[PDB]
């Protein structure tokens, strides 16, 4: 059985890509979650 | 191949870009399609991705011997030239899609341009360089006319 | 970050963007729920003639079997087949539907057609006509209140008969004329004089019975001439207003926005600043300029043919920028068919 | 024989910069063929 | 090289008359040296 997970962990890592290339002043929305089932 | 693919589901799989091994009668098996995953017009093609990936790794390996030299002006013109003579050799062998003008590179390293005074004190250099790669030619369209 | 000494490198942040053209023809058909010689599966997906024959090995006489056999025989492509209770679901999912034709269904089809118009899915259906033989003695209007008045659709009366087999509903005949049109020369030209093959109309209508059914609504008869035969005739939608007539001028605006709306989904949540406004303005008009040389929309000095504007105080002032909105407006003048050709002689 | 046909391919006469980025390579050639002399009429005069 | 350094010595730009009577001879020179290029960042683009 697949276990659930509160998404506050892996959503911190997606703030680490947006400030890399685009900077702080870009809202992270169109970024794609990297590795999940559903 | 394990499963035989046909042209009517090639139309579906060529977007959401994934490639395909095809079978032909006269020449046998052949690879087909050269598209990467994410589909903005920045990098949709394998060679345009792999051209920028190889041009960076050769200049980054040779700037590593000069990484603590002073930030004066005679260092700037010696770096800007050794990058200029690298893209020009690569231009005249048919890899940068520019016309018979020079417009394939604008490498500049000056102090008035591309920098200013206050990031010299937290020792930096800025290399603004840019190319114009070549795209593969697929979807050849004829459009015959009468006149 | 700049933690340790060494050689760092960055790349570009954002690149260019542009719109991709179209598909222009993906129809879903009208199955019948009470039908027996068929599968109980509501939604079928057919891609070409090959799997249609292995699914249906025997030639039948039903209205849907005579409709898909007329679609594929004039070219055709990826077409769907849904029952008449699930149009409102199938359009909202498959994201490429253009035509809703009626294969001999009227009563429950007109409700499901105007449903998906109510959410604004930007679709264009097309309907059937009355069954047989308007006598023409009187009554020009009472055959026309059973049809939902909207700028989407036509009726295509005369009920071609398909002299090989049984009858064909005229939605299939009209849908075959669009297929060999957009493949040949664009979508802005009307499915109007391109001939169909293998279908003869059951009736011979007139020259003047077209005349009293050309105003108000848009009977759009199917009439056979000498030389060219069994051709369609007349491209008119249901209203008579000077903005929305002429079926090709509807499908031009219907397909010039389903490619912009498909492309701008990867540009939301982008910073509403000055380098954005000069990039969308420089990306839209580079698509219209490719569409002006092809003869789709008419006008010299191509600043006169269209206009695009986006800014800070011409539109979307400071307070609605703080709410996040980014509003634009573009306007363009399309072409219209030369339905009437009058010519004057003189002496000079 | 520049009048009999024409061939053209380029960067701004056809296939501008944005549709080069989509990969397309479009050309156009046009030529005028021959036609049979199905009807032969001939005129006599006096000069 | 007037921008690289400066040297100045005088009677009223520096060391006015009363501190000349005490014997002092004050000067000031200022110059801008070089600094190492400790961090090298490089940016690619398309133009």
């Amino acid at each position: 059985a697949p276990l659930s997970l509160p998404p506050s962990a892996l959503i911190a890592g997606v703030y680490g890509k947006t400030d890399g290339e685009r900077g702080v002043w870009k809202a992270p929305a169109n970024v794609v979650l990297n590795g999940v089932s559903d | 191949v394990s499963v035989r693919v046909t042209n009517e589901q090639q139309a579906e799989l060529n977007p959401k870009g994934i490639n395909v091994i095809r079978h032909f009668s006269d020449r046998g098996l052949v690879v087909w399609g050269s598209r990467t995953q994410k589909d903005d017009d920045d990098w949709r093609y394998i060679p345009v991705r792999r051209l920028f990936d190889a041009a960076e790794r050769d200049i980054k390996k040779a700037l590593q011997p000069m990484v603590f030299e002073p930030n004066s002006q005679l260092t700037w013109k010696r770096v800007q030239t050794a990058i200029d003579n690298y893209l020009y050799r690569l231009w005249q062998q048919g890899a940068l899609a520019g016309n018979k003008a020079e417009e394939a590179y604008f490498v500049r390293v000056g102090k008035g341009i591309t920098m200013t005074q206050d990031e010299i004190n937290q020792g930096k250099m800025i290399i603004q360089v840019g190319m114009a790669a070549v795209r593969p030619a697929e979807f050849i369209i004829l459009k015959f006319t009468q006149d | 970050t700049t933690t340790y000494p060494g050689v760092y490198l960055s790349e570009d942040a954002v690149s260019s963007f542009s719109v991709n053209s179209a598909a222009t023809a993906v129809p879903l058909f009208a199955y019948d729920s009470e039908n027996t010689n068929t599968i109980n599966k509501p939604i079928q997906v057919f891609r070409n003639w090959a799997e249609f024959t292995v699914e249906y090995p025997t030639p039948l006489e039903d209205a849907f079997y005579t409709s898909l056999s007329l679609w594929f025989m004039h070219g055709g492509g990826k077409c769907y087949l849904v029952n008449e209770a699930n149009i409102a679901d199938a359009v909202a999912q498959y994201d490429d539907i253009t035509l809703i034709v009626a294969a001999g269904t009227d009563t429950t089809t007109y409700t499901a057609f105007t449903t998906v118009v109510g959410q604004g899915y930007r679709i264009f259906g097309l309907f059937d006509g009355p069954k047989e033989k308007i006598a023409g003695t009187a009554k020009p209007d009472e055959v026309m209140e059973e049809y939902p008045t909207s700028p989407f659709g036509a009726v295509f009366y005369p009920w071609g008969t398909l002299a090989s087999g049984a009858a064909v509903p005229p939605s299939a005949i009209a849908a075959a004329s669009i297929t060999q049109t957009d493949r040949t020369r664009g979508v802005w030209k009307a499915p109007a004089n391109q001939a169909v093959n293998g279908v003869t109309p059951a009736f011979a209508v007139s020259d003047d019975f077209q005349g009293k059914y050309n105003q108000g609504k848009a009977l759009n008869m199917i009439r056979t001439f000498s030389g060219q035969g069994t051709v369609v005739w007349g491209a008119r939608t249901l209203e008579d207003s000077d903005n929305w007539r002429y079926i090709p001028v509807r499908r031009l605006f219907n397909a010039v926005e389903r490619d912009i709306q498909k492309s701008l989904n990867k540009l939301v949540f982008e910073p509403n600043s000055q380098p954005t406004w000069q990039r969308v303005k420089a990306a839209v008009d580079s698509y219209l300029h490719s569409l002006w040389q092809q003869g789709a929309l008419a006008g010299n000095t191509p600043a006169d043919a269209w206009f695009v504007q986006v800014g800070k105080d011409l539109t979307m002032t400071q307070e609605e920028i703080n709410q996040g909105k980014m509003i634009i407006k573009i306007g363009l003048a399309a072409v219209r068919p030369a339905e009437f050709i009058i010519l004057q002689f003189s002496q000079d």
